[PDB]
């Protein structure tokens, strides 16, 4: 029963109603996972299809995809004598199953990152502040050394290696890789991956706004020339009496 | 006659309920929630169908099938969302079509109400059971407590909920059965609300007023026919605002994990339609007890016709009836707030004294309210 | 570089130093028993929750 | 009669709905 | 004097609901294109930079 | 059964009417509702608003219990003694 | 509105992001050396692909077609001479046909004796219609695509 300090209402570039992804962040972000992250946590509904949906080539993607098929290859999916030049695989699975995994991080599984930011409560602003926040245990408090203290946990403990440290990794075009400035592209390359659909789905929305505004007000017309003849209407009762 | 095209054929004369139908003239807008109510209606199956046409009913692949429905799947992904908030206006039109059958006292068609509260309660099984089918978490934890709930039955309870469920737990059998039953029920449900029309066909609609408007009736096709389009228009903008800006906004449950079967729902509840319920449940010490409070809620309408106290079928002119009946629905709004509460002393005591208050206002205060408003104008 | 900065600022002003205060205290305020239950969380959780949102309007533009 | 002409915007209008809608 | 623009319109295409039909047809398909093309617009300029559309330009042909 | 010619007896009631086409869909767009919407509003405002005034008092209060009870953590029972 | 709605409804029957990729997602390189029949795994069954010689082009164009159990003159399969591409699945109980092997210079289905020309014909064995012929074009010199 205690406190979350899960308020977090992280300013963002997709707040707002007709604000869509940057996918510079996106593809920032998807290296972030691929080397910071890939390593523990899976993301199994995520193909590679970042093509068109991450701004990487067909043959930029082959290629990525390609060399995680060479070295995490079919070979842990079970395809044999599989190599380079696939597209249709899903991301790598950390380990062979689950059990492992717990094993690996000792009793703990690494939580699948695909719809972590839906998942979980709070979405995209939790998962900023939990990989940002890691502040010094309470005066009093003890703590394992995998109960790591994080001051958004539920439990107010987590089970998180440095998630995210500066100068971990390194982009191509040259971004500042600054833990907070990592973690910015590292969610976002996680809302896409549990919104795939987040920057059509807003276009949508402009379309159906603006049709909208032109057929309520049309409607109502129609509405108001039928209805004329009953609301213009005058009575008059006249009676032999 | 000859050639009028609507006699004609005796089918299409059937038809002449939405044309010719004599329809009163004055009439609130809670009218069209009728009409919205069968849209939705048809929207979910619409939809549905085509959820269903790329779904598969097992543990293994459903959080997996939903889950490609909304991804590889052309347009798959409006059409879940479209479905999933879809149930949402179903149930805030629900909640219209009823408050006003309170309100107005439409539930003087004796015969027309109970057909309601039969469809009511044939919505709420569909919606128990769709949620169900992607496997979630959330929808895993809630199938079981609540038709365990139903195991606080005596003598049979126990062998019951096991059959129900088609083993000991909720594994395979149990949602192959909801899907089946998720699938048929809703067709079952447009039989219904059809004989529901054809009841209220033989006395006509109500009115504001709470008096006869044959003085007064008016062709359906003319005004009614546009007025319903142009509630449409309205219902389609709330559901897409919410499909297209606000996808789950409203789906409290953010439960996309696959269902664990040894882990903690926080704080499990069904979605909003259901809290009212809920609350009402868990103000309950001992369980069976919750069960049936919990099935009184609902059913108490089918009294609400017997507890009709006035001469004034018409709240409209009954100010007393009108403050009582708000505060229920304020209630009402309260009991919905218990239901995402922790378990814990603040909300206990709050939810006690709402679902007190909820029986009271439609047991007793309001059946007062009536005969003192009646005592007041000399009837 | 970024966070690290706009984090201390954000606790520089009249109000992140009127409630540090209480975390002050309690961070020595601890007996000699050391009533576990006496943990600093409440009142540590009070500071970073200003913090923080301060943090995040100015933090935001510094980011690429 | 008036049907030819008539008929003639009526298969107009099937035409053209096709071609776009389709 | 000459007809309202309404009432041109009116006498030239509504009268005949064939006409009438016909004109909603095209209109229908004349209105798509610029609302889409308009729309799109106006969408795309307000995440200039931010979508694909605007950023294949790096890994693009060297 | 028909329903248009059986429904009443009514003598002696002339009613007039006119054509949409000859008349205006929307008179006094504003003028009229302003002053009908605020003469209804503030008919229904005593009626309807109260409850929902209370149920919004009784949210703020029990919400603010709730997170002192659990957040004064010490509430129940202090810490020196 | 309608139109969208509708077309967005009729979409999700047509194809699938995912069946689509895998449908027609078929590449080669060119090492397959004359005489060599390599073979791929394309639509959950066997793709062969033969690069041949002279020798058989020159042969296989000199089947006669009037007396062949499957008449189907060999230069009306291949788009390229010296290219062959099939479905490595027996026409007869459905074993696959073994490269190079049996009295033919083509293939052999080592479960009934059923014997294959180099371009897919059936020459001896209860087999019915000879090896069928997938869809698929050359794209540059070194590509090419199945289906
Ligand atoms: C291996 C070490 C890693 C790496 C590289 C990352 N995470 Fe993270 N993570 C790990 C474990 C073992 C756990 C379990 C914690 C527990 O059960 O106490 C987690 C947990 C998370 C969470 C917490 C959500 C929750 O359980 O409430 C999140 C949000 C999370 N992991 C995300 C995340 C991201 C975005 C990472 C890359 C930047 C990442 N993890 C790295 C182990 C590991
Ligand atoms: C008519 C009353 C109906 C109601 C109230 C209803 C409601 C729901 C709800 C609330 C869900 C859960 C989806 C989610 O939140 O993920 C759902 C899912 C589903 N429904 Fe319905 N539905 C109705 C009718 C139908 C019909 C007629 C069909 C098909 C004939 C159908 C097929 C499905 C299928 C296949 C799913 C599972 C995939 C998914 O989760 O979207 N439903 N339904
Ligand atoms: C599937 C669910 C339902 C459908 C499709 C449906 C449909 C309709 C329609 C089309 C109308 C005519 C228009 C109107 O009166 O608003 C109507 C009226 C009515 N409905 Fe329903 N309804 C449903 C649920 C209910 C429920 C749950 C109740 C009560 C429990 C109910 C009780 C009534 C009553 C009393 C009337 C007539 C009141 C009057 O007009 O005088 N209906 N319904
Ligand atoms: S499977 Fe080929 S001859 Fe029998």
């Amino acid at each position: 029963s205690d406190l979350e300090l899960h308020p977090p209402s992280y300013p963002w570039s997709h707040r707002g109603l007709l604000s869509s992804l940057d996918h510079t962040s996106i593809r920032r972000g998807f290296q972030v996972y691929k080397q910071v992250c890939s390593s523990c946590h899976s993301m199994d509904y995520v193909a590679y299809r970042h093509l068109v949906g991450v701004c990487y080539t067909e043959d930029e993607a082959k290629a990525l995809a390609e060399e995680v098929e060479v070295q995490d290859g079919p070979n842990e999916d079970g395809e044999m004598f599989m190599r380079p030049g696939k597209l249709s695989d899903y991301f790598p699975k950390p380990y062979p199953n689950p059990e492992a995994a717990r094993a690996a991080n000792n009793g703990a599984l690494p939580p699948d990152l695909s719809y972590i930011v839906r998942a979980r409560h709070g979405g995209e602003d939790y998962v900023f502040s939990l990989l940002t926040g890691y502040c010094e245990p309470p005066t009093g408090v003890s703590l394992r050394e995998g109960l790591y203290f994080n001051p958004y946990f539920p439990g107010q403990a987590i089970g998180m290696a440095p998630p995210i440290y500066n100068e971990v990794l390194e982009f191509d075009d040259g971004t500042p890789a600054t833990m907070s400035q990592v973690a910015k592209d590292v969610c976002t390359f996680l809302r896409w991956a549990a919104e795939p659909e987040h920057d059509h789905r807003k276009r949508m929305g402009l379309k159906m706004l603006l049709m909208m505004g032109l057929l309520l007000p049309l409607v109502y017309a129609m509405k108001r020339h039928k209805w004329s003849v009953l609301k213009s209407r005058k009575l008059a009762y006249r009676p032999p009496k | 006659m000859t050639n009028i095209r609507k006699s004609h054929p005796l089918m299409k004369i059937v038809n002449n309920a939405f044309i010719d139908l004599p329809a009163p003239s004055n009439i609130s807008s809670w009218w069209n929630f009728g009409s919205l109510l069968g849209i939705c209606l048809i929207l979910q199956i619409l939809t549905g169908l085509f959820l269903a046409m790329h779904y598969t009913s097992d543990t293994t692949t459903a959080f997996s099938s939903v889950t490609h429905i909304c991804r590889d799947v052309n347009y798959g992904w409006i059409i879940r969302y479209m479905h999933a908030n879809g149930a949402s206006m179903f149930f805030i039109c629900l909640y219209m079509h009823v408050g006003r059958g309170l309100y107005y006292g439409s539930y003087t068609f004796l015969e027309t109400w109970n057909i309601g509260v039969i469809l009511l309660l044939t919505v709420m099984a569909t919606a128990f059971m769709g949620y169900v089918l992607p496997w979630g978490q959330m929808s895993f934890w809630g199938a079981t407590v609540i038709t365990n709930l139903l195991s606080a039955i005596p003598y049979i309870g126990t062998n019951l909920v096991e059959w129900i469920w088609g083993g000991f737990s909720v594994d395979k059998a149990t949602l192959t059965r909801f899907f089946a039953f998720h699938f048929i029920l809703p067709f079952i449900i447009m039989a219904i609300a059809m004989v529901h029309l054809l009841f209220l066909h033989e006395t006509g609609s109500n009115n504001p007023t709470g008096i006869s408007s044959d003085v007064d009736k008016i062709p359906f096709h003319p005004y009614y026919t546009i007025k319903d389009i142009l509630g449409a228009l309205l219902l389609i903008l709330a559901l897409m605002l919410l499909v297209l800006f606000a996808p789950d906004l409203l789906g409290d449950p953010d439960n996309y994990t696959p269902a664990n079967p040894l882990n903690t729902p926080p704080h499990i509840k069904p979605e909003w339609y259901f809290l009212f319920a809920y609350a009402i449940l868990r103000s309950i010490p001992n369980k069976l007890g919750g069960v049936l409070a919990l099935a009184f809620s609902i059913l108490i309408l089918a009294l609400i016709p017997l507890l009709h106290t006035s001469k004034q079928r018409s709240m409209m002119f009954r100010p007393l009836s009108q403050c009582l009946f708000w505060a229920l629905v304020a209630d009402l709004l309260t009991l919905t707030w218990i239901g995402g509460q922790p378990v814990e002393h603040p909300y206990i005591t709050i939810g006690q004294l709402a679902s007190v208050l909820y029986f009271l206002l439609i047991l007793v205060l309001m059946p007062t309210a009536g005969t003192i408003e009646n005592k007041l104008l000399k009837w | 570089d970024p966070l690290t900065t706009v984090r201390e600022q954000c606790e520089q002003l009249e109000k992140c130093v009127k409630a540090r205060e209480r975390l002050e205290l309690c961070d020595e305020r601890v007996s000699s028993r050391s009533q576990t239950e006496e943990d600093c969380t409440e009142e540590l959780l009070d500071f970073l929750h200003a913090r923080d949102h301060c943090v995040a309007h100015k933090l935001f533009n510094s980011l690429k | 009669r008036n049907w030819v002409p008539t008929a003639q915007l009526w298969g107009a209008v099937g035409a053209v709905g096709l071609v776009s809608a389709t | 004097v000459a007809p309202t623009l309404t009432a041109r319109l009116y006498s030239l295409l509504f009268r005949r609901t064939s006409t009438f039909a016909l004109t909603i047809v095209v209109g229908a398909l004349f209105f798509e294109r610029a609302f889409d093309q308009g729309a799109d617009a106006i969408y795309e300029h307000i995440n200039e930079g931010k979508l694909w559309k605007h950023i294949k330009h790096k890994y693009e042909n060297k | 059964g028909r329903q248009f010619g059986h429904l009443t007896r009514v003598r002696h009631v002339i009613t007039y009417s006119l054509s949409p086409f000859e008349q205006r869909a929307f008179p006094h767009y504003f003028s009229k509702g302003i002053p009908n919407v605020l003469r209804r509003t503030r008919a229904c405002i005593l009626r309807v608003a109260p409850p929902f005034v209370a149920f919004y008092l009784v949210y703020t209060w029990g919400t603010q219990e709730f997170e002192k009870s659990k957040r004064k953590n010490p509430a129940a029972y202090e810490n020196d003694r | 509105a309608a139109k969208n709605v509708v077309s967005q409804f009729v979409s999700s029957m047509s194809a699938s992001a995912d069946v689509l990729a895998m449908s027609k997602i078929e590449i080669k390189l060119s090492d397959i050396p004359e005489g060599k029949n390599m073979a791929f795994k394309w639509r959950g069954k066997p793709l062969f692909v033969r690069h041949r010689t002279k020798k058989e082009i020159d042969q296989e164009a000199a089947v006669e077609v009037s007396q062949l159990r499957d008449p189907q003159h060999d230069l009306e399969r291949v788009k390229k001479p010296e290219w062959v591409i099939l479905i490595g699945v027996c026409t007869h109980l459905g074993c696959v046909p073994i490269a190079n092997a049996g009295d033919f210079g083509g293939y052999y289905c080592p479960c009934h004796g059923s014997h294959y020309d180099a371009s897919g014909r059936i020459r001896k064995g209860p087999a019915p219609l000879n090896l069928e012929v997938p869809s698929y074009e050359f794209t540059s010199d070194d590509m090419v695509i199945v289906g």
